[PDB]
């Protein structure tokens, strides 16, 4: 039984884990949607016919 | 004289008429670039219109 009550701490520290990697995936989502929109404004800015004033 | 000064007039008529074809300050009849390339792929490549001076 002691090992039991064992067990029962290893779960918290399961759960902690949890918690630490959907924060990192929530902010990581952000990430590509951002990198997704500099995609396109990096290829908008390279075009050779655009004023001073666009770029 | 007379035939003289029609044939300024329409030349003068000429220059104005070509100075003044620009989009966006650029432009392919003035004669001020010798190309412009627009975006043709999204991997950066390019369309080229070559410049025809008139």
């Amino acid at each position: 039984s002691a090992t039991a009550a064992s067990m029962n701490a290893v779960k918290d520290s399961l759960q902690r884990g949890q918690s630490t990697i959907d924060v990192a995936l929530a902010a990581g989502d952000t990430i590509t949607d951002l990198l997704g929109k500099m995609k396109e404004k990096a290829l908008a800015a390279s075009d050779c016919s655009l004023n001073t004033a666009s770029f | 004289n007379a035939l003289k000064s029609d044939f300024d007039s329409l030349r003068d008529q000429i220059e104005k008429a070509a100075t003044s074809a620009k989009f966006n300050g650029v432009s392919i009849a003035d004669g001020s670039t010798t190309k412009l390339t627009f975006l043709a792929n999204s991997d950066g490549s390019g369309f080229t219109v070559n410049a025809k001076t008139i």
